[PDB]
RNA sequence: UAUUAAUCUAGAGUGUGGUAGGGAGUUUUGGAAUUUCAUGUGGAGCGGUGAAAUGCGUAGAUAUAUGAAGGAACACCAGUGGCGAAGGCGAAAACUUAGGCCAUUACUGACGCUUAGGCUUGAAAGUGUGGGGAGCAAAUAGGAUUAGAUACCCUAGUAGUCCACACCGUAAACGAUAGAUACUAGCUGUCGGGGCGAUCCCCUCGGUAGUGAAGUUAACACAUUAAGUAUCUCGCCUGG
């Protein structure tokens, strides 16, 4: 079994438990990964971090290094494969 | 010299709004041929017009064959008026 | 490398002239012409293909009516 | 049809070249409507064709049958006072149907005046700027498109058996 | 009242038209398809749904009663693999296939179905054997 | 191709005339041997393609 | 299924309304550039090559400036382009003319696909008659190179390349992929018609490209413009 966070551009056959989500945002990714870790943590019998929890304790911050977004650009870096004769 | 499509349709119409039958189509086709035979006879080196002329000639023959297969009596009426046989 | 703006715009399309006459925008066509009495290409002139052809025919027609030069020398 | 001649005559003197245009008008043009003429006049010439650089420019906006061209064309060369003449038949020019189309004119007018307001723009250039060299995206999509978007003609179908 | 958006056109051969539609839908995993409706196509599709390869088939008519198009769907299982495996047409235009009752074919040792329209419209091969009467053989479906 | 020297400096003059002459030179080698229409069309499309691909990665 | 007697519009056409084109023929016109000739200035080489030599030049060449004559082809535009069934089409104009795309509450009402035989067109070279001939150049002469050079190089150089009318009917005439019909992911371009109304960009209907999965192939590769899933018709293949 393999689970994955598909982002609209993945072949569904390869993954087993697809979990529609983002993958480019340092906030969505962290939230979902901890949730799966939280299931494991509850099964292992140590307190959870984000799952089955209220509003006041889930708030997280956006990492630094325009603005946190998720647009895919940088298309100019895809010219024609070097050819001609 | 040029033709007028409006006049030929009004003359060859069997009844009003019948602007797409076989009789009106073949009458228009014959008129353009007369003009087109003139043009090709004058020039003698334009072959696209010759291709168009041959294609147009073939369409009337096929159209007249169909109108012979169905309702042959109306074929007689149209042929004597238009004088296309000979 | 180099940098600049991709402003490359077809003038006549925004102004919607839709029609080119050689004695209505003569000073406009002289801009499209290069200083060497030569019709500038896409990279410089900036019009679309349709208006470039239209301006090109008009520029050559003016050059037949003997309104604009044909080459420096 | 409606033709448009752009005549060229020598730079002798204005009234006699204007007079020269009148004979060329009354002799030929077998069948013709009203021949309104303007007087671009003695403008400089791009080359000394016919050993002439100072020419009077005339434009004729007549209209008539296709026979109006032959006699005038064959007489122009013979006449030593005429340098060039071009009968630019506007029914074959690059774009003739749109100028007669009424709604097209309107949208054309439409397009020009707004782009021009952009041109006017409160303290617009900020530098030479060229006619544009400064054009923002058409904001969010032209909502008018989304509202007046045309629904095609398909068909409503009714169930019969199941 | 079912609405559509696309114009519906179809190929001329009504048995292989359906066969091409069915095979392409199977290969492309498509579910909803449309085609023009003919009584032969309706009847052959009716026995098809009785023999159990497709689920539903609804024919509709225009508001003028001049055109009819049949829109059928396939029976996919939960894991999204179809029940149809392969379709092949025998009596193509030009070469019409006529076999007597004694030479009625058996498809995949009886697992598949052979479609035969003898005299009382289209009829499956097994019931055709029961009636001891044969005729036109349209296509093999398994 | 007249361009004035302006008599303020010389270098600037040779910097512009070098460009004009190279575009002039290009056509000069083009017009020395007559090639067939197929071969001639091939070299035009090739030059455009070379310039195009260059402009693609330079833009 | 075939025959016959009829109805319908969705196939295909016609008309109206939008509309893009280097589509074709005929008749006129124009400028750069070369050659020759005319007139000046000028004074020893020019030309050609790997290096040179035939060759041109004190009879004043090359060069420079002006003019005249003539023929051929139409820089730029010109394209990650347009048109035509193909060959092909790019200086300008006039006249005649072919097809195509989009929307159709209009009309006829299966009138459609393919096509043996037949007809038409069909690059260049080649032929016959009459013109034309600036440049270029098969054949040919000379100078080089070479062991030899009937070749590659150079200097000359006829037919021909051009036009009109008659033939020839072949090409790697290639997308090495016949036409028509139905279905099958998507993405990035670009062109045309239409809708909105700043361009730009969005949507629809088409044409032309790139990338790309199922699918196909021996592989390369094709992949909605198929070499995929299927039907009709024609042409063709059966070891060297
Ligand atoms: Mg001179
Ligand atoms: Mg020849
Ligand atoms: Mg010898
Ligand atoms: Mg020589
Ligand atoms: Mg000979
Ligand atoms: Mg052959
Ligand atoms: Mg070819
Ligand atoms: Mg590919
Ligand atoms: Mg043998
Ligand atoms: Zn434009």
């Amino acid at each position: 079994p393999v689970v994955a966070l598909c982002n609209t551009n993945t072949n569904p056959e390869l993954v087993d438990f697809i979990i529609p989500a983002n993958n480019h945002q340092p906030q969505s990714t962290c939230l979902l990964m901890n949730l799966l870790a939280d299931a494991v943590a509850e099964a292992k019998a140590m307190p959870t971090m984000f799952a089955y929890k209220p509003d006041e304790e889930i708030q997280i911050e956006i990492p630094q290094k325009k603005q946190i977004t998720s647009q895919r650009l940088n298309i100019t870096r895809n010219p024609e494969v070097l050819t001609r004769e | 010299m040029q033709i007028d499509k409006n006049g030929i349709i009004k003359s060859a119409q069997l009844h009003d709004k019948d602007v797409g039958s076989i009789q009106v189509q073949v009458s228009l086709l014959t008129s353009q041929i007369k003009q087109l035979t003139d043009h090709l006879l004058a020039n003698k080196k334009d072959f696209i017009s010759k291709r168009g002329l041959y294609a147009k000639v073939s369409k009337r023959k096929r159209l007249l064959k169909y109108l012979k297969h169905n309702d042959l009596e109306a074929y007689r009426n149209l042929v004597k008026t238009l004088n296309l046989r000979g | 490398p180099l940098f600049k703006r991709s402003k490359k715009y077809c003038r006549f399309c925004a102004i919607g002239q839709l029609r080119i006459d050689l004695i209505d925008d003569l000073e406009a066509l002289k801009r499209f012409l290069s200083p060497y009495a030569k019709i500038n290409p896409r990279r410089i002139t900036g019009n679309c293909q349709m208006h470039q052809r239209h301006v090109a025919k008009a520029l050559k027609r003016a050059r037949y009516l003997a309104l604009v030069p044909f080459v420096k020398d | 049809m409606q033709y448009n001649i752009i005549l060229l005559v020598d730079g002798s003197l204005s009234l006699e070249q204007a007079n020269q245009v009148n004979e060329k008008q009354q002799q030929t043009l077998t069948n013709v409507e009203g021949l309104q003429t303007e007087y671009l006049g003695l403008k400089e010439l791009a080359y000394p064709i016919k050993k002439q650089l100072s020419a009077h420019y005339y434009r004729w906006k007549f209209s008539g049958d296709n026979q109006s061209t032959k006699d005038f064309k064959r007489t122009a060369n013979i006449n030593k006072q005429v340098l060039r003449e071009l009968i630019i038949n506007l029914e074959r020019e690059y774009g003739y149907l749109a100028s007669i189309n009424p709604k097209k004119q309107q949208l054309a007018l439409q397009k020009r005046a707004k782009y021009d307001e952009i041109i006017a723009r409160e303290n617009n250039p900020e530098n030479p700027d060229v006619p544009v060299t400064s054009g923002l995206a058409s904001t969010q999509p032209r909502l008018s498109r989304t509202e007046k978007a045309q629904k095609p003609k398909e068909e409503l179908w009714d169930v019969v058996q199941k | 009242m079912i609405t559509t958006t696309k114009p519906i056109k179809a190929h001329f051969d009504p048995v292989a038209d359906l066969l091409t539609k069915i095979n392409n839908a199977r290969k492309a995993k498509l579910m909803t398809v449309t085609t023009i409706a003919s009584k032969l196509k309706i009847a052959i599709l009716e026995i098809l749904v009785k023999e159990g390869y497709l689920a539903n088939f609804q024919v509709l008519e225009n508001k003028s009663k001049t055109k009819r198009i049949v829109t059928f769907n396939l029976k996919y299982t939960q894991r999204r693999i179809p029940s149809i495996n392969g379709v092949k047409q025998i009596s193509k235009p030009g070469l019409r296939i006529y076999r007597p009752f004694e030479k009625l074919p058996l498809v995949l040792n009886g697992l598949g179905i052979a479609i035969i329209s003898t005299s009382d419209g289209v009829m499956t091969d097994k019931v055709a054997r029961l009636k001891k009467i044969g005729g036109e053989i349209l296509a093999y479906v398994w | 191709p007249k361009i004035e020297v302006k008599n303020d400096d010389l270098e600037l003059a040779l910097k512009k005339f070098k460009r004009v002459s190279l575009e002039i030179r290009r056509l000069a080698q083009r017009h020395e041997y007559h090639l067939r229409k197929g071969m001639r069309l091939r070299e035009k499309r090739k030059i455009a393609q070379k310039k195009r691909r260059k402009f693609r990665n330079m833009v």
